C-alpha cells in the first residue's frame, strides 16, 4: 500500500482542455436545479428536495447548509461531494480565520478558501475534482450582502442572481427579466419560487422545496441574551409552512 | 503475457509469471549438488568462467561455523540472501547463545523471499540455494527457490542439467545416507553425482568447488589444489 | 573578544577593534583582526563567545556575497543590518544561540551617507552616531557625548577615537593590545596602518 | 509500461541487459595483469579537434594501490568513483591498512542492483579495476552494472572488445614483463580504434607495488608508440 | 476490459478478478481438511512425495498459532506462512493487552481483516491460499475456513485444495450420520480416511499423511501433532477403507 | 500497481518539448486578452473579462488584475483558480523580503521566484503545471518602471509593451506599430484600449467587460500610486478616448 | 479506458467504479428490510446456508455496532466485516471523546464520508456494500439511516435493500399511504417484527421457516438479535391469525 | 536516581616480549565489599592470535569484547578470511569505543 | 513522494529522456566560446522575434557564477536558472570552507554532476540545457573554457559552440582557429567570435551579445556600438 498515486490525474490534453474538470462540470449539469437571488436587504438561495424514495425522510437530507451564522450554501451535482465540502468549509472558517481574528470570515474570503480546496483536487496527486458547483450567499459588515458561484475548477464569480444545474440556461433568462436593483427580500423570494417552479416536474410545496435566506439578524435564534453587540444569525432556513404561505401569494 | 508485467498480478489460471521467470534464471545457472549422511553434509558445485583469461565464479558461501550454502542464478541476489542468513545466525548466537537450526534458517529465507512476490515495485529473487548444516538434530540439507518454497532433503541438485545428478542420487539414496564417519567417501558420491550433469567439459582443478560440514567439522570450502584428490 | 567601537562622522564610518586574543591564562595573539568585509562598502566588526564570533561573521559574509552575485547589486547598509538582526533574533530562541555582538559600518552610495548600526546577540538593533559593545561604552561614551559633532572630518573622528582608546588603556584592567582601525567611505574600506 | 525491476521470460533483468548495450557503444578500455604490474589503457575518442583531449579523463585513481578505467556512459561513473574512493579511505581509517582490491570491487558492485521505483536505473558504464595487495598480488577485475565482477589475467571492454579479447587470448602468458604488457595494450588499441593511435587520443597507466598508480605522460607514451612501430616493422 | 489486470478494480458485474485468480492457485494445491469433533478440532493434509530424496516426516505443513490454535492451508505455501506469521503477531498483541489467549472467533476476524485488506489496493496481490484453522477456547471448539477474498465462516467440517469435492462429500456423510457428534479419536481416524480418499485426484505421486488436533479431553485444549502409534493406527484404518 | 494510470506530466517529446507546458499554453490562448504598456511616467494594465452576464456583480468582481503589493500588480490570463494559488505565494514572498531586508522587494526578484515555482512543476513531482501566464507591472528604485511576463514553463522576459491570452499575435503587431519610447501614460492608456478594441472577439468594447489599472508616480513627490479603476472610471476613459 | 478502472470522471461525469460497486452489493442474493414502531426499530434479512458443512450459527449479515446501534449489510461478507469493524471503532472513539453515545444518523454520516473519500481518492476502492443503521435514538426516537458506495445517506420511515428491494419498497409504500403515519402503530416489538415478516412474505411471495430469516431489534438503550426459537414463536403467531 | 555504571574491581597486566606477549588478569569479581565470584574469567582469546581484556565495569567490558569478537567474524566474511593484524584490531577497537564517546564504555581495555 | 523512473534504458541501450533533452538544447539560441592567449570571449545569439522587449531588465544570457567565472547556455531558460542558482551557492560554499574561490574545472564538475544526478533519480526529468563555463583559476593567467550537457559529461575546449546551427559555427571555428597561435589579443578574439556568429545570426544588430573575461576578475559586456564596429569592419574586409 501507501497511496502510490503521487501524480496528477487531471492533465492538459493537446487542445488545452483539462478533461476531468470538463467532466466534473458535466456531472453538475445533470444535477437538480438550484438558484440564488440578491435583494437590497437580503439574499435567497433555493433548490428542490428531489426525494430518492417516498419512504426516505427528506428533511434528514439538507441541501441548503449553514456555513457560518451569516453565510449559507446550496449546490448542484454530486451530493456526497457537497456534504464533505460543507464539513471542510465550516472547519476552515474557524481554523484559518475565527481562531485568528475572533470573528467569522467575510463571504468573499470563505468562498476563496472553499475555491482553493476545489482547485487542489484538480492538481494534487491521486485525486479527482469535486463534482459540484456551489452557490454561497452571505452578509458581512463592510461588504454587505453578496452571492457567489464556485465551480469544479476552483473559479468563483459574484452574481446579482444566477442558477446552476439542469435547468440553469432557462432559469437565468427568467431571472434577467425580473431582476432589478430595487428588489426587497420578499420580492426576491417570490421570484425565486416562480423561477424554481419551471424546473420542477412533480409536487411543488413546502415539503419538496428547500429555501433559505440571508437577511436581518435573528435575536430569537441566538440562544442567549445580555450582550448588546450580539444580535443573532442572519442565515435562516424557511419552514415548510412559511413556503406554503408564499405559494398562495404566487 | 498481459499478466507478467509485475509480481503483483495473478494470471487467469492463478500463476505468477515474474516468479516463474525468476525461476528460469536458476535453470541457466551452473550445476550444484548437495547430499548428506547422518554425520556429514556436502556441497559440490561446478564453477563457470567467462573465458580462458577469466576466473571461475565462486558458488559456495559460508554463513556460520555450522552452516553455509551454494548458489545457482543471479550471484548478487545470493550475496543479499546469504548476508541476511549470516545476520540471523549471528543474532541467534549473540542474543540466545544458540546456533540457528537449519530448519529455522529455511523458514526465515522463505518469508524474506515471499515479500518480494506480493508487493508493487519489488522483484522476486533470481537465485536458488542449497543450504547444508550440522545442528542439534544432526546433518541437514535444504533447497531454496525464490518462489519462497524451502524443502528438506537427503540430496538434490539445481542449475543447468541438474536432472542427471538428481536421478543418480535417487538411486544411490540407500548407499550415501549410510556413509557415516567417512568424509572422503561422501564427497566421492557427491563428485560422482555432479558428473552425471557434465557434457563437453570435465571436472578440472579450477573448475571444482566442494564444501563440507559435520559432527566435528566446521563448514569449510575446498578449491584449487585441495580438490585434486577427488578429480 | 573584548573592545569594539564605532563612530559615524560627516562622510565616513570608523570602526576600532582590539587585537588581543586570550585563552584564559595566556594572550595567544596580539594581532587579531575582529572584522569581516560583507560588501565593498560595508564592514562588520564582532565580539562574543569564542568560535561562534568568526563562524557567525563568515556565515553572514558568505550570504551577502551570495546576494551580491545573484543580483549584481550591493545591498544598502540598512538592508544588510536588517538581515543580520533577523539571523540573531532567530538564533536567540535556538537550541544553542550565537553569542555574538556586532557593529555594522557602511557607506550608502545611493543616499551618499555613512551609517553605523549596533546589534547585540539578542537581535537588538539601533542606528547611532557612535556605539560600542561590552564595557567599552562605559569608558568612552562620556567623551563621545562631549566632543561629537555630526559635521566632523575623518581626521577629527580619528583624533576623538585616539582619546577614547587612551581612556580605555588608562582605566580598563585588561590589556587588549591596542586596536586595528578601519575607515568606510565612498571609495570603500581601508585600514589605518599606524594607531 | 512495465516495472524497472522486471524479469524477462529467460530470467534476465531487462534494464541490466539494456545497459550492457550502452556499454558496447563506449570507447575501448584494456587491462593486462602481469607479475610486475597491471597496465590500463583507454581510447579517448574526442568528438572534435577543438576539444582539448587531456581534459578527457577515462582512467582514474581510486587509491595509491588501485586504479580504474571506464567505458560506456562515463558521466555515470563519477558517483561510482566517489563511492570507491570513500570506501578505500574509510577502510584505511577503520583498519589502519590498505583495503583488498577484491573487497573494493565488491563494494562498488553492491551499488549496481540498487535501482527501482534508490536510483531510477542501472549504471550505463563498465569498469576495469586494477590494483595490488599483499595477499593476492597484482589483480584486475571487471565490474558490470549487473553487480557481477570477474577477475581476469587480461580484459577489454567497450566497442572494440571481442576483437580485442581474441587478441588478448593469444598474446597473454604468465611471464609477460611490464614493458611487454604496455606495448600489447598499445598494439591492440591501435588495432580496434577508428582513428590513428597517437599520444593525444590514447592513454596508458599502470599500478606497481613500488610506485603505486600512475597515469603516463603523453611524452612517455609517445616513446612507447615509436618503439612499437619499430618492432612491428622488424618482421 | 482490462479489469482483471489490476487488484481492487471492480469489473462491470461487480467482481474482483484478481481475487478469483488467487482462488485458482488454491484449487491447484494439495488437499487439506478440518473436522470439528465433540470437544475439539482435527486438521489433516496431503503432502505429495515429489521424490525419494524428501526426508520423511521432515517438511511439516500444519502450523501452530499461540498454543491453542492450529492452521493448515492449500495453495502457495509461502503465502500461508506469511498469513500465519501475521496471525502470531495478532495473537501475541491480543494476549499482551487482554491477558486471556485470543478466542477463535476473534482470531478468525484478525486473519479475515488482514486478507481483506489485500483486496483494497492495486499495490498488493491477494493471498494465494485458503486456510483452515481453529481450536478450543472458553466457549468450546471452533473450526473456520478463510478464502482469498477475506471471506470466512464457521464450519462443522471443511476442505480445500485439489481433492476438495471428494472430501466435502465424505464430510457431509459424517454430519448426517452423527448428529450427536464425533469423538476426537474418531475424528482422527476419519481425517486419515478422507485424505486417503481425496488423494485419488492426486494419484500420480505417493503422499505422506499429516494430522494434528486440539481436544479438551485428549490434549487439554492445546494443539498437538498426531505421531507414532496413534498416527499408524489412523493410517491402518484408512488403508482398510480404501481396500 | 499505480504506474498504469500515470500520465507522466514532466517528460520531453522526441522534439525536446514539454507536452504539458505546450498544452497549458494552448489553454491560455483562449483566455481574455491582457495588455501591459510601459511609459516614461508610468505603466498601464488593461484586460478583457470573458463573456460577461448582466447579472454579474462587476464592482465587487476581480478576475484579471491583482495587487501583489503597493508597488507591483499582475494581469492574469488562464485558469483563475491556479492564478490565485500563485498570487498568494507571491504576496508572501514579497512580505518575507520586506521583513528580512526592510526594503520593498525589487520587481525582478519577485518575478524570478514565481517563475522558478512554475519551472519546478515541469521537472519533478509528476503534477500538472499551472495554466497561467502573468504580466507583471511594477516599480522599484533600481530600474524604475518595469514590465515582465511569465508562462507555464517558468520562463520570463522583460517588455516595453506586451500582451497575453487571446489574439496576442494581432495585439503584438498593433502595439509594435504605434509604440514609441518617449510615449507618456495617458498616450499608453489610449494605445491599450485601442488595441483591445481591435483584437476583441466581442461585438464592441464596453466598460462592463474590462478591468483597468495604472501605476503612476502621479503620487505626490517621488512616490508611486496603484489605481485599480472602478466600473464608472472605465466608462469615463472609454468616452474620453472616444471608443463609446 | 482507464477512467473505468479508477475513480476518475468519465466524459459524461460518471464514476464507473462506484456504479460497479453497487452491482457487487447484490452478489449475496439476500434481501433485507427495516421498519419503525412507536418504541422500536426492527430489521429483518433473509438467511441462506447453502452448504451442509457450514456451522449456521456463524452465518450472519447483522452486526451489533454498539449497545444502541445495529447494522445490517447488503454485500459480500469481507467488505461487510471491514465496515462493521470500522463502525465499531468509530462508535467507541466517539463516546470516549464527546462523552455520549454516538447517534445512529451521525455514525451513518461518518461512514458515508469515508465512502465519499474512496470515490475521490484513486488508491482506495469503494466497498461493495450498502449499510443500514438502526437504533432508538435518545433525541430522534426510532431511526433508520442507510449508506451506499457513492457516499450517499438519508433517514427512512422504512426501507428495503437487495435484488428484490423494489417489490418490498412498493409494498411498504402502499401500507404507509393507507395508514398516513410514519411508523407501525404498535406497542410491542414482537408485533412490529410480525408486521415486518408478514409484509416481506407478501412482497417476495415466499414462505419462511425459522432458519430462513435473521432478525434484529432496537429498543431504548439496546440492540439485539433474535434466536431461531424467538423467530419460530413469531412465525407461529403469524400463522395463527 | 539511576546510575548506569558500576565497578567490578579486577586488575589486568599485559607485557610484550621479543617474540611473545602475555595478558594476565585476576579472576575475582566484586561489588563494594562483597565477592561475586572467585573465578570469573576476564581475559579472552578473540581469534586470530589476539587476546583481550576490558577491565572496570564488567557489563560494559563483556559488551565490548562481545562486539570485537563479532567484528573479527565479520572481518573474515567481508575480506576473504584475511587475518586481522593486531594494529588493525587496535584501530577497530578505537572506533568501537569512540562510537560511545558521549555515553562511554566504562573500561580500560588492553589487547 | 513521486518516484517514477522517467530516465530508463531502451533495448538498444539508449536513454531517450536524456537524448530528448539534447533536442531542447538544439532548439535554443546559439552560444559560442573562444579562448585567446590571455582572455576568453562568450558570444550569444538573440532571436529577433522579440521587439518591444525591454533589454535593461530582460534576463541576460551570460551569468556571473562568481567574480572570476561566467556561465552561458543553450536550451530551456527556466531550467538554466536552477543550475545557475546551485552553482552560485556552491561557489560561495567553496570559498567559505576551502578559503579559495572555485577553479573553473571544479565548478564545471559540480554543474555536470547535478545534471547527471537528474538522469538517474526517480521522479525527475533531465535538464534541457547545455552550458559553456569560462574564466580564470585564482592567481592563474591561463584561460579556461568547459562544456557540459544533459547527460552530465563535460570537457575542455579551445573553442566551442552549442545551440541551434552550432554545427555551422563549429565548422567555421575548426577551419579558422589555430591552436599553435590563439587570438593573441582581446580584439582578435572578439573579432573571431563575432565572425563565427555572423555565419548564423542575420543582422549583426542587437542579435549578438559579447562578454569578455580577462584574468583577475576582469569581466565586461560589450555594448551595441562596440559590437557594431566589429560587425562593420568585418563586412568591409569581406567585399574583396
Amino acid at each position: 500500500m501507501t497511496d502510490r498515486y503521487s501524480f496528477s490525474l487531471t492533465t492538459f490534453s493537446p487542445s488545452g482542455k483539462l478533461g476531468q474538470i470538463d467532466y466534473a462540470l458535466t456531472a453538475v449539469k445533470q444535477g437538480v436545479t438550484s438558484l440564488g437571488i440578491k435583494a437590497t436587504n437580503g439574499v435567497v438561495i433555493a433548490t428542490e428536495k428531489k426525494s430518492s424514495s417516498p419512504l426516505a425522510m427528506s428533511e434528514t437530507l439538507s441541501k441548503v447548509s449553514l456555513l457560518t451564522p451569516d453565510i449559507g450554501a446550496v449546490y448542484s451535482g454530486m451530493g456526497p461531494d457537497y456534504r464533505v465540502l460543507v464539513d471542510k468549509s465550516r472547519k476552515v472558517a474557524h481554523t484559518s480565520y475565527k481562531r485568528i481574528y475572533g470573528e467569522y470570515p467575510p463571504t468573499k474570503l470563505l468562498v476563496s478558501e472553499v475555491a482553493k480546496i476545489m482547485q487542489e483536487a484538480t492538481q494534487s496527486g491521486g485525486v479527482r475534482p469535486f463534482g459540484v458547483s456551489l452557490l454561497i450567499a452571505g452578509h458581512d459588515e463592510f461588504n454587505g450582502f453578496s452571492l457567489y458561484q464556485v465551480d469544479p475548477s476552483g473559479s468563483y464569480f459574484p452574481w446579482k442572481a444566477t442558477a446552476i444545474g439542469k435547468g440553469s440556461v432557462a432559469a437565468k433568462t427568467f431571472l434577467e427579466k425580473r431582476w432589478n436593483d430595487e428588489l426587497e427580500l420578499e420580492d426576491a423570494i417570490h421570484i425565486a419560487l416562480l423561477t424554481l417552479k419551471e424546473s420542477v416536474e412533480g409536487e411543488f410545496n413546502g415539503d419538496t422545496i428547500e429555501l433559505a435566506i440571508i437577511g436581518d439578524e435573528n435575536p430569537d435564534l441566538l440562544g442567549y441574551t445580555g450582550i448588546p453587540t450580539d444580535k443573532g444569525p442572519r442565515f435562516r432556513k424557511l419552514t415548510s409552512q412559511e413556503i406554503n404561505d408564499r405559494l398562495e401569494a404566487l | 503475457n498481459n499478466y507478467d508485467g509485475d509480481t503483483v498480478t495473478f494470471s487467469p489460471t492463478g500463476r505468477l509469471f515474474q516468479v516463474e521467470y525468476a525461476l528460469e534464471a536458476i535453470k541457466q545457472g551452473s550445476v550444484t549438488v548437495g547430499l548428506r549422511s547422518n554425520t556429514h553434509a556436502v556441497l559440490v558445485a561446478l564453477k563457470r568462467n567467462a573465458d580462458e583469461l577469466s576466473s571461475y565464479q565462486k558458488k559456495i558461501i559460508k554463513c556460520d561455523e555450522h552452516m553455509g550454502l551454494s548458489l545457482a542464478g543471479l550471484a548478487p541476489d545470493a550475496r543479499v540472501l546469504s548476508n541476511y542468513l549470516r545476520q540471523q545466525c549471528n543474532y541467534s548466537s549473540l542474543v540466545f547463545n544458540r546456533k540457528l537450526a537449519v530448519e529455522r534458517a529455511g523458514h526465515l529465507l522463505c518469508d524474506k523471499a515471499q515479500k518480494n512476490t506480493q508487493s508493487y515495485g519489488g522483484r522476486p529473487y533470481g537465485v536458488g540455494l542449497l543450504i547444508i548444516g550440522y545442528d542439534k538434530s544432526g546433518a541437514h540439507l535444504l533447497e531454496f527457490q525464490p518462489s519462497g518454497n524451502v524443502t528438506e532433503l537427503y540430496g538434490t541438485a539445481i542449475g543447468a542439467r541438474s536432472q542427471g545428478a538428481k536421478t543418480y542420487l535417487e538411486r544411490t539414496l540407500d548407499t550415501f545416507i549410510k556413509i557415516d564417519g567417512n568424509p572422503d567417501e561422501l564427497i566421492k558420491a557427491g563428485v560422482e553425482a555432479i558428473s552425471q550433469s557434465l557434457r563437453d567439459e570435465s571436472l578440472t582443478v579450477d573448475n571444482l568447488s566442494i564444501a563440507i560440514v559435520g559432527k566435528d567439522t566446521p563448514f569449510t570450502i575446498y578449491d584449487g589444489e585441495a580438490v585434486a584428490k577427488y578429480i | 573578544m573584548d573592545i569594539i567601537l564605532g563612530i559615524r562622522v560627516q562622510d565616513s564610518v570608523i570602526l576600532a577593534s582590539s587585537k588581543a586574543v586570550t585563552r584564559g591564562i595566556s594572550v595567544l595573539k596580539d594581532s587579531d583582526d575582529k572584522t569581516r568585509q560583507l560588501s565593498p562598502h560595508t564592514l562588520m566588526s564582532f565580539a562574543g563567545e569564542a568560535g561562534d564570533t568568526v563562524q557567525f561573521a563568515e556565515y553572514i559574509q558568505a550570504n551577502i556575497q551570495l546576494y551580491s552575485i545573484r543580483e549584481d547589486y550591493e545591498l544598502s547598509p540598512q538592508a544588510v543590518s536588517s538581515f543580520v538582526r533577523q539571523e540573531l533574533a532567530k538564533s536567540i530562541r535556538s537550541r544553542r544561540p550565537y553569542q555574538v555582538n556586532v557593529l555594522i559600518g557602511g557607506y550608502d552610495k545611493k543616499k551618499n551617507k555613512p551609517e553605523l548600526y549596533q546589534i547585540d546577540y539578542l537581535g537588538t538593533k539601533v542606528e547611532l552616531p557612535y556605539g560600542a559593545h561590552g564595557y567599552s561604552g562605559f569608558y568612552t561614551f562620556s567623551l563621545l557625548d562631549h566632543h561629537y559633532r555630526p559635521d566632523m572630518t575623518t581626521e577629527e573622528g580619528l583624533d576623538l577615537l585616539k582619546l577614547c582608546v587612551q581612556e580605555l588603556e588608562k582605566r580598563m584592567p585588561m590589556d587588549f593590545k591596542g586596536v586595528i582601525v578601519k575607515i568606510v567611505d565612498k571609495d570603500g574600506i581601508r585600514q589605518v596602518d599606524d594607531f | 509500461d512495465r516495472g524497472v525491476s522486471t524479469f524477462s521470460p529467460e530470467g534476465r533483468l531487462f534494464q541490466v541487459e539494456y545497459s550492457l548495450e550502452a556499454i558496447k557503444l563506449g570507447s575501448t578500455a584494456i587491462g593486462i595483469a602481469t607479475k610486475e604490474g597491471v597496465v590500463l589503457g583507454v581510447e579517448k575518442r574526442a568528438t572534435s579537434p577543438l576539444l582539448e583531449s587531456d581534459s578527457i579523463e577515462k582512467i582514474v585513481e581510486i587509491d595509491r594501490h588501485i586504479g580504474c578505467a571506464m567505458s560506456g556512459l562515463t558521466a555515470d561513473a563519477r558517483s561510482m568513483i566517489e563511492h570507491a574512493r570513500t570506501a578505500a579511505v574509510t577502510h584505511n581509517l577503520y583498519y589502519d591498512e590498505d583495503i583488498n582490491v577484491e573487497s573494493l570491487t565488491q563494494s562498488v558492485c553492491d551499488l549496481a542492483l540498487r535501482f527501482g521505483e534508490l536510483m531510477s536505473r542501472p549504471f550505463g558504464v563498465a569498469l576495469l579495476i586494477a590494483g595490488h595487495d599483499a595477499d593476492d598480488g597484482y589483480q584486475l577485475f571487471h565490474a558490470e552494472p549487473s553487480g557481477t565482477f570477474y577477475r581476469y589475467n587480461a580484459k577489454a571492454i567497450g566497442s572494440g572488445s571481442e576483437g580485442a579479447q581474441a587478441e588478448l587470448l593469444n598474446e597473454w602468458h604468465s611471464s609477460l614483463t611490464l614493458k611487454e604488457a604496455e606495448l600489447l595494450v598499445l598494439k591492440i588499441l591501435k588495432q580496434v580504434m577508428e582513428e590513428k593511435l597517437d599520444e593525444n587520443n590514447a592513454q596508458l597507466s599502470c599500478i606497481t607495488k613500488q610506485d603505486g598508480f600512475k597515469i603516463y605522460d603523453n611524452e612517455k607514451t609517445a616513446e612507447l608508440i615509436k618503439e612499437l612501430k619499430e618492432k612491428e616493422a622488424a618482421e | 476490459t482490462g479489469y482483471d489486470l489490476s487488484n481492487s478494480v471492480f469489473s462491470p458485474d461487480g467482481r474482483n478478478f484478481q481475487v478469483e485468480y488467487a482462488v485458482k492457485a488454491v484449487e491447484n494445491g494439495t488437499t487439506s481438511i478440518g473436522i470439528k469433533c465433540n470437544d475439539g478440532v482435527v486438521f489433516a493434509v496431503e503432502k505429495l512425495i515429489t521424490s525419494k530424496l524428501l526426508v520423511p516426516q521432515k517438511n511439516v505443513k500444519i502450523q501452530v498459532v499461540d498454543r491453542h490454535i492450529g492452521c493448515v492451508y492449500s495453495g502457495l505455501i509461502p503465502d500461508g506462512r506469511h498469513l500465519v506469521n501475521r496471525g502470531r503477531e495478532e495473537a501475541a498483541s491480543f494476549k499482551k493487552l487482554y491477558k486471556t489467549p485470543i478466542p477463535i472467533p476473534a482470531f478468525a476476524d484478525r486473519l479475515g481483516q488482514y486478507v481483506q485488506a489485500h483486496t483494497l489496493y492495486n499495490s498488493v496481490r491477494p493471498f494465494g491460499v485458503s486456510t483452515i484453522f481453529g481450536g478450543v477456547d472458553k466457549n468450546g471448539a471452533h473450526l473456520y475456513m478463510l478464502e482469498p477474498s477475506g471471506s470466512y465462516w464457521g464450519y462443522k467440517g471443511a476442505a480445500t485444495g485439489k481433492g476438495r469435492q471428494s472430501a466435502k462429500a465424505e464430510l457431509e456423510k459424517l454430519v448426517d450420520h452423527h448428529p450427536e457428534g464425533l469423538s476426537a479419536r474418531e475424528a482422527v481416524k476419519q481425517a486419515a480416511k478422507i485424505i486417503y480418499l481425496a488423494h485419488e485426484d492426486n494419484k500420480e505421486k505417493d503422499f505422506e499423511l499429516e494430522i494434528s488436533w486440539c481436544s479438551l479431553s485428549e490434549t487439554n485444549g492445546l494443539h498437538k501433532f498426531v505421531k507414532g502409534d496413534l498416527l499408524q493406527e489412523a493410517i491402518d484404518f484408512a488403508q482398510k477403507e480404501i481396500n | 500497481g499505480s504506474r498504469r494510470y500515470d500520465s507522466r506530466t514532466t517528460i520531453f517529446s522526441p522534439e525536446g518539448r514539454l507536452y504539458q507546458v505546450e498544452y497549458a499554453l494552448e489553454s491560455i490562448s483562449h483566455a481574455g486578452t491582457a495588455i501591459g504598456i510601459m511609459a516614461s511616467d508610468g505603466i498601464v494594465l488593461a484586460a478583457e473579462r470573458k463573456v460577461t452576464s448582466t447579472l454579474l456583480e462587476q464592482d465587487t468582481s476581480t478576475e484579471k488584475l491583482y495587487k501583489l503589493n503597493d508597488k507591483i500588480a499582475v494581469a492574469v490570463a488562464g485558469l483563475t483558480a491556479d492564478a490565485e494559488i500563485l498570487i498568494n505565494t507571491a504576496r508572501i514572498h514579497a512580505q518575507n523580503y520586506l521583513k528580512t531586508y526592510n526594503e520593498d522587494i525589487p520587481v525582478e526578484i519577485l518575478v524570478r521566484r514565481l517563475s522558478d515555482i512554475k519551472q519546478g512543476y515541469t521537472q519533478h513531482g509528476g503534477l500538472r503545471p499551472f495554466g497561467v501566464s502573468f504580466i507583471y507591472a511594477g516599480y522599484d528604485d533600481r530600474y524604475g518602471y518595469q514590465l515582465y511576463t511569465s508562462n507555464p514553463s517558468g520562463n520570463y522576459t522583460g517588455w516595453k509593451a506586451i500582451s497575453v491570452g487571446a489574439n496576442t499575435s494581432a495585439a503584438q503587431t498593433l502595439l509594435q506599430m504605434d509604440y514609441k519610447d518617449d510615449m507618456k501614460v495617458d498616450d499608453a492608456i489610449e494605445l491599450a484600449l485601442k488595441t483591445l478594441s481591435k483584437t476583441t472577439d466581442s461585438s464592441a468594447l464596453t466598460y462592463d467587460r474590462l478591468e483597468f489599472a495604472t501605476i503612476r508616480k502621479g503620487a505626490n513627490d517621488g512616490e508611486v500610486y496603484q489605481k485599480i479603476f472602478k466600473p464608472q472610471e472605465i466608462k469615463d476613459i472609454l468616452v474620453k478616448t472616444g471608443i463609446t | 479506458g482507464y477512467d473505468r478502472h479508477i475513480t476518475i470522471f468519465s466524459p459524461e461525469g460518471r464514476l464507473y467504479q462506484v456504479e460497479y460497486a453497487f452491482k457487487a452489493t447484490n452478489q449475496t442474493n439476500i434481501n433485507s428490510l427495516a421498519v419503525r414502531g412507536k418504541d422500536c426499530t426492527v430489521v429483518i434479512s433473509q438467511k441462506k446456508v447453502p452448504d451442509k458443512l457450514l456451522d449456521p450459527t456463524t452465518v450472519s449479515y447483522i452486526f451489533c455496532i454498539s449497545r444502541t446501534i445495529g447494522m445490517v449489510v447488503n454485500g459480500p461478507i469481507p467488505d461487510a466485516r471491514n465496515a462493521a469493524l470500522r463502525a465499531k471503532a468509530e462508535a467507541a472513539e466517539f463516546r470516549y471523546k464527546y462523552g455520549y453515545d454516538m447517534p445512529c444518523d451521525v455514525l451513518a454520516k461518518r461512514m458515508a464520508n469515508l465512502s465519499q473519500i474512496y470515490t475521490q481518492r484513486a488508491y482506495m476502492r469503494p466497498l461493495g456494500v450498502i449499510l443500514t443503521f438502526v437504533s432508538v435514538d435518545e433525541e430522534l426516537g426510532p431511526s433508520i439511516y442507510k449508506t451506499d458506495p457513492a457516499g450517499y445517506y438519508v433517514g427512512y420511515k422504512a426501507t428495503a435493500t437487495g435484488p428484490k428491494q423494489q417489490e418490498i419498497t412498493t409494498n411498504l409504500e402502499n401500507h404507509f399511504k393507507k395508514s398516513k403515519i410514519d411508523h407501525i402503530n404498535e406497542e410491542s416489538w414482537e408485533k412490529v417484527v410480525e408486521f415486518a415478516i408478514t409484509h416481506m412474505i407478501d412482497a417476495l411471495g415466499t414462505e419462511f421457516s425459522k432458519n430462513d430469516l435473521e432478525v434484529g431489534v432496537a429498543t431504548k438503550d439496546k440492540f439485539f438479535t433474535l434466536s431461531a426459537e424467538n423467530i419460530e414463536e413469531r412465525l407461529v403467531a403469524i400463522a395463527e391469525q | 536516581q539511576f546510575n548506569p555504571y558500576g565497578d567490578n574491581g579486577g586488575t589486568i597486566l599485559g607485557i610484550a616480549g621479543e617474540d611473545f606477549a602475555v595478558l594476565a588478569g585476576d579472576t575475582r569479581n566484586i561489588t563494594d565489599y562483597s565477592i561475586n565470584s572467585r573465578y570469573e574469567p576476564k581475559v579472552f582469546d578473540c581469534g586470530d592470535n589476539i587476546v583481550m581484556s576490558a577491565n572496570g565495569f564488567a557489563a560494559d567490558g563483556d559488551a565490548l569484547v562481545k562486539r570485537f569478537k563479532n567484528s573479527v567474524k565479520w572481518y573474515h566474511f567481508d575480506h576473504n578470511d584475511k587475518k586481522l593484524s593486531i594494529n588493525s584490531a587496535a584501530r577497530n577497537i578505537q572506533h568501537l569505543l569512540y562510537g560511545k564517546r558521549f555515553f562511554p564504555y566504562y573500561v580500560h581495555t588492553i589487547i | 513522494g513521486y518516484d517514477r523512473a522517467l530516465s530508463i534504458f531502451s533495448p538498444d541501450g539508449h536513454i531517450f529522456q536524456v537524448e530528448y533533452a539534447l533536442e531542447a538544447v538544439k532548439r535554443g539560441t546559439c552560444a559560442v566560446g573562444v579562448k585567446g592567449k590571455n582572455c576568453v570571449v562568450l558570444g550569444c545569439e538573440r532571436r529577433s522575434t522579440l521587439k518591444l522587449q525591454d533589454t535593461r531588465i530582460t534576463p541576460s544570457k551570460v551569468s556571473k557564477i562568481d567574480s572570476h567565472v561566467v556561465l552561458s547556455f543553450s536550451g530551456l531558460n527556466a531550467d538554466s536558472r536552477i543550475l545557475i542558482e546551485k552553482a552560485r551557492v556552491e561557489a560561495q560554499s567553496h570559498r567559505l570552507t576551502l578559503e579559495d574561490p572555485v577553479t573553473v574545472e571544479y565548478l564545471t564538475r559540480y554543474v555536470a554532476g547535478v545534471q547527471q544526478r537528474y538522469t538517474q533519480s526517480g521522479g525527475v526529468r533531465p535538464f534541457g540545457v547545455s552550458t559553456l563555463i569560462a574564466g580564470f583559476d585564482p592567481r592563474d593567467d591561463e584561460p579556461k573554457l568547459y562544456q557540459t550537457e544533459p547527460s552530465g559529461i563535460y570537457s575542455s575546449w579551445s573553442a566551442q559552440t552549442i545551440g541551434r546551427n552550432s554545427k555551422t559555427v563549429r565548422e567555421f571555428l575548426e577551419k579558422n582557429y589555430d591552436r599553435k597561435e590563439p587570438p593573441a589579443t582581446v580584439e582578435e578574439c572578439v573579432k573571431l567570435t563575432v565572425r563565427s556568429l555572423l555565419e548564423v545570426v542575420q543582422t549583426g544588430a542587437k542579435n549578438i551579445e559579447i562578454t569578455v573575461v580577462k584574468p583577475d576578475s576582469d569581466i565586461v559586456a560589450l555594448s551595441s556600438e562596440e559590437i557594431n564596429q566589429y560587425v562593420t569592419q568585418i563586412e568591409q574586409e569581406k567585399q574583396e
